[PDB]
């Protein structure tokens, strides 16, 4: 808690860290998220939901 | 006095002055003194 | 405020390294 709270707001080097972190987190968290809602709009018209998949002939 | 070494030095600065408020008072031909962002910005080092 | 910005300096540039390429799978 206040360790890193006082290293963030005190040493640049932490802050740029902590931004490094966040962005990355972030980003994975809203991919994920997006890929979630997307999955949950579009049921039944994925390549994996196609019943005769494997069977051409 | 004796007490005051340059750790206490540093932790004293770093309770009153750095990432601080400042208040200032000037008077004159002070067109070229720098506006206040300017030295609110100056009291912390980004290259620490 | 020498050794240790070096050593917080090179944790960050390790720590965008480590973001910016992304080998998650090299831990081999
Ligand atoms: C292009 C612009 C370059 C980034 C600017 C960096 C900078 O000036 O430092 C910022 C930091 O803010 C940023 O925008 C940080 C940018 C992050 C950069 C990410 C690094 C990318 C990694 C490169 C690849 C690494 C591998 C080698 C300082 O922000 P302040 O609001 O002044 O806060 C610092 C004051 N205090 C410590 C008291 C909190
Ligand atoms: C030329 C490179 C710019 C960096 C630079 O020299 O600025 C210093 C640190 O700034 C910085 O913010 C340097 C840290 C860089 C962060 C990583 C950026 C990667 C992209 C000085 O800034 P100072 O605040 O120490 O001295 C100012 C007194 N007020
Ligand atoms: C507009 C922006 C301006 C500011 C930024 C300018 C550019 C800044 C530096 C950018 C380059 C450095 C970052 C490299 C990141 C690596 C990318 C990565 O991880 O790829 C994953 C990526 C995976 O993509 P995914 O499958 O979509 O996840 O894989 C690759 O792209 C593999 C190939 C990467 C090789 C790039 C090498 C760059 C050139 C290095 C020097 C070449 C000359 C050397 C000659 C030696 C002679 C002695």
């Amino acid at each position: 808690f206040e360790g890193f709270y006082k290293l963030i707001m005190r040493r640049n080097s932490v802050y740029v860290t902590f931004i490094i972190a966040g962005a990355f987190f972030g980003e994975r968290a809203v991919d994920y998220g997006v890929h979630k809602l997307w999955e949950r709009n579009n049921v039944g018209k994925r390549y994996e939901d196609i019943s005769v998949l494997g069977q051409r002939p | 006095i004796d007490a005051v070494d340059a750790s206490t030095v540093k932790r004293v600065a770093n309770k009153y002055i750095y990432d601080k408020d400042i208040a200032i008072s000037a008077i004159g031909p002070i067109q070229d003194l720098p506006d206040y962002n300017k030295f609110r910005r100056r009291t912390y080092w980004n290259r620490y | 405020i020498d050794i240790q910005a070096a050593a917080g300096w090179g944790i960050a540039a390790a720590a965008g390294a480590i973001w910016v390429v992304q080998p998650f799978g090299w831990i081999k």
